Order: structure tokens, then C-alpha cells, then sequence
């Protein structure tokens, strides 16, 4: 199949434009899974997809890029999906990572508590989550803990041009975070082929605007999101996986300026859209 | 890792005992990260991004350091570690022990491939 050699299959704009009533997910998260290559980590596997995916979009890549991965701790104690940023990402590239258990990682900083307690005066250029809860016995409303937090940092601390992957899925996930998705350029519901038969998706907006783009009612949209999914059957697949040659993020020299809100105008939110600037300080990073 | 990183954690020699625990039986230390990789790399033994030749794999440096997965203190003059935040090329025929291949091995300092595998030196 040509979907098949995708890394994975985002949301179809005909499924955001709905207006679905919230239903429950007919899929389950947990399973053997037959796509998965010897010796190798789901997560890795599904980090390189996303990676893979990435690619394909206008994501600005300063020469000094800064990364932030929330959740990259397992209970094996490593950091697959740091491994794979960090393969992903320009030589360089500070890259910070955070998990409320300890464990061994590969990036340049790793923090360890609740992510509450992260605090960082400087802008990040790329902010990843892979933050989840096991703890739903009833109802399924909008999750708050880590997600408030999120929702926060990207509005503090997400540079203008930068953008976000937050790991969702039917039970984990927040309104104000979907309505955080219309302040960006583009976004989507991305599902990784390697992960496909799970709720799970990365939520994906790309060139943040600081702004409104356009109006989303967050319980509206994910209930639109479980509709696609429970509608649209993905057959797993790793067929992407065995391509590497292509993979490194490119390098752009995305210009990185600190501008005013006045000098903001409708030539610069162009460039902030198209993927050709970011906005933000340049002083040291202290996390 | 269950047991075997404790085992070597509070052992004086936690590189001896890590052989000490192999020798006995006790399955190699596990969840060392193996990346995707093109498989047409250079072939050397540490670097900044996975190059893994057709013989090798490439597994992210911190999951294959001892002192790393143990967290202890490296034995380095001052707590400096080679692996961590880099890639390992491993031979593949020794790739199920990942931990005990970096402990057991050494870095061609010319050359920059391992001794006795994929360093070819006078
Ligand atoms: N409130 C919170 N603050 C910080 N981390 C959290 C959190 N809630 C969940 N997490 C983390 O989210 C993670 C889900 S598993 C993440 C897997 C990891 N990205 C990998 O590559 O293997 C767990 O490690 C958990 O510690
Ligand atoms: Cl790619
Ligand atoms: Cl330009
Ligand atoms: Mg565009
Ligand atoms: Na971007
Ligand atoms: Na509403
Ligand atoms: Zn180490
Ligand atoms: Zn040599």
C-alpha cells in the first residue's frame, strides 16, 4: 500500500472540520506487536517515525537549535526515544530531557521530578512529549496534571516559528492543548504505523504564532480525532524503517532574531509561518 | 536491570564483578538501546551519530557504560564518560552483551576502531 511506506498516517483535514459527539475508541493500546524488528525498542521504533514524519514538514532549524523532551524516561531505566532525537537532530543541537523517575539518558541535561518543577527562563525551538499516566473509570473528560503544565510552558517558554509533538490518546489528553493547536500555523493528529492498532497519536502543530489562527473547542476535536480513528482501520506497519539513509533533520540556518510584539507585523508572521524564522532571545541556557 | 546492577553497584570492582556475574551464569545486562540505522557507516567504534558498518550495530552510548546504567561514579580520572551522548558501534556477533563488549575492549587510538575486530594496525 502507499500508506504503508508512510511513517504513519496523520488526521485528514475532513475529519477536523467535524463536529462529532464524543464516542468511546474502539481500539485497544496494548498488544503483541508483529512490526517491530528484532532487537529493536518500540519506542525507538516509534521515534524514528515521528522523526521520519517531521521531516516532511517546515519545521525551523536554527544553527543553535534547542530541544526540550518531556517524558523520556522508561521503567527499563533508558532514554530510547532521547537515542533517537539525538540521532535525529543537527550535531550540536542542545537537547534537555525530563522525566519524573530517574534514569541514564544520552541528552546534554537530564532532569529528573515532575515536570511542575522544570522551570527554564529561556525559549526552546522544539518542545517533544511522550508524557503519560496509566491511572478513567468513569467518564472521559479533559485530563489536567502534566498537560496544564504543557499548555503553560508552550505559551511561556515555545519560541514563535517553533514547534510541538504532545503524545495523546483516547483517555490522556486536554482541551486547552487542542486549542493550543489553532495558535500555530499547521497542525495534525499524527499516528505512527509502527503503533497503529493504539488511541495513541502526537499531536503536531507546527510554527507556533502566538496568536489564534483560527478557533478550536479542544472536547470537539478529540472527540473528532476518536471518530477518525474508530472509523479509519490502520493496518501496522515498519516498512519505513528500513530506509535510514534520508533521516537526519536537515539543516536550515533558520535565522533566530529577537524581535518587539511592534515589530511583528504581517511580513514577519509570513516568514514565522513558512517556516524561516524564529523569534526569541539567544542568551545561555539554564534548566 | 534485576539484581545484576545492584550486583555490580555495590561491588569494590563493579567491572570484575560484572565478569564475575557472567562467569556464573547471569544473562548479560539488557534494554541497551539499539538504533535504526543505514548500516554503511564508517565503522568506528565511538561517535557523534550512528555508524555502524554492514558487521555492526549501533546502540546509544549511555544504555552500553556500566557506570552509566549502575550510576556510579566512572572510573575516569574525573567523572567523564566516552559513551555517554554518543553512539557504540558493537560487532554483531557480539551484540548481545553490549555493556560487557565496551568493558572488555579497547579503542584504537590511531584509527579509531576496536582492537582485535575492526582495527587493522602495525
Ligand atoms: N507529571 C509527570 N511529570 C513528569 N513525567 C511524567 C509525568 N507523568 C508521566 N510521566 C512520564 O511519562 C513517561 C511515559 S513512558 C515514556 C517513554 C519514553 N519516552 C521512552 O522513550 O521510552 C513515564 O516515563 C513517566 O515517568
Ligand atoms: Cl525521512
Ligand atoms: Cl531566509
Ligand atoms: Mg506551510
Ligand atoms: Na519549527
Ligand atoms: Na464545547
Ligand atoms: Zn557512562
Ligand atoms: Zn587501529
Amino acid at each position: 500500500a502507499s500508506q504503508a511506506w508512510q511513517p504513519g498516517v496523520a488526521m485528514p483535514n475532513l475529519y477536523k472540520m467535524q463536529r462529532m459527539l464524543l464516542e468511546k475508541c474502539d481500539l485497544q493500546n496494548y498488544g503483541e506487536n508483529a512490526v517491530i524488528p528484532k532487537g529493536i525498542m518500540m519506542n525507538v521504533a516509534k521515534y524514528t517515525q515521528l522523526c521520519q514524519y517531521l521531516n516532511t514538514l517546515t519545521l525551523a532549524v536554527p544553527y543553535n537549535m534547542r530541544v526540550i523532551h518531556f517524558g523520556a524516561g522508561s521503567d527499563k531505566g533508558v532514554a530510547p526515544g532521547t537515542a533517537v532525537l539525538r540521532q535525529w537532530l543537527p550535531t550540536g543541537t542542545l537537547l534537555v530531557d525530563s522525566d519524573l523517575n530517574d534514569f541514564v539518558s544520552d541528552a546534554d541535561s537530564t532532569l529528573i521530578g515532575d515536570c511542575a518543577t522544570v522551570h527554564t527562563a529561556n525559549k526552546w525551538d522544539l518542545i517533544i512529549s511522550d508524557m503519560y499516566d496509566p491511572r478513567v473509570t468513569k467518564e472521559n473528560d479533559s485530563k489536567e496534571g502534566f498537560f496544564t503544565y504543557l499548555c503553560g510552558f508552550i505559551k511561556q517558554k515555545l519560541a514563535l516559528g517553533g514547534s510541538i509533538a504532545v503524545k495523546i490518546t483516547e483517555h490522556s489528553w486536554n482541551a486547552d492543548l487542542y486549542k493550543l493547536m489553532g495558535h500555530f500555523s499547521w497542525w495534525t493528529a499524527f499516528v505512527t504505523n509502527v503503533n497503529a492498532s493504539s488511541s495513541e497519536a502526537f499531536l503536531i502543530g507546527a510554527n507556533y504564532l502566538g496568536k489564534p489562527k483560527e478557533q478550536i473547542d479542544g472536547y470537539t476535536m478529540h472527540a473528532n480525532y476518536i471518530f477518525w480513528r474508530n472509523t479509519n482501520p490502520i493496518q501496522l506497519s515498519s516498512y519505513s524503517l528500513f530506509d535510514m539513509s534520508k533521516f537526519p533533520l536537515k539543516l536550515r540556518g533558520t535565522a533566530v532574531m529577537s524581535l518587539k510584539e511592534n515589530q511583528i507585523n504581517d511580513m514577519i508572521y509570513s516568514l514565522l509561518e513558512k517556516g524561516r524564522l524564529i523569534i526569541r532571545e539567544n542568551n545561555r541556557v539554564v534548566v | 536491570n534485576s539484581t545484576v546492577l545492584s550486583f555490580c553497584a555495590f561491588a569494590v570492582d563493579p567491572a570484575k564483578a560484572y565478569k564475575d556475574y557472567l562467569a556464573s551464569g547471569g544473562q548479560p545486562i539488557t534494554n541497551c538501546v539499539k538504533m535504526l540505522c543505514t548500516h554503511t557507516g564508517t565503522g568506528q567504534a565511538i561517535t557523534v551519530t550512528p555508524e555502524a558498518n554492514m558487521d555492526q550495530e549501533s546502540f546509544g552510548g549511555a544504555s552500553c557504560c556500566l557506570y552509566c546504567r549502575c550510576h556510579i561514579d566512572h572510573p575516569n580520572p574525573k567523572g567523564f564518560c566516552d559513551l555517554k551522548g554518543k553512539y557504540v558501534q558493537i560487532p554483531t556477533t557480539c551484540a548481545n552483551d553490549p555493556v560487557g563488549f565496551t568493558l572488555r575492549n579497547t579503542v584504537c587510538t590511531v584509527c579509531g576502531m576496536w582492537k582485535g575486530y575492526g582495527c587493522s594496525c602495525d
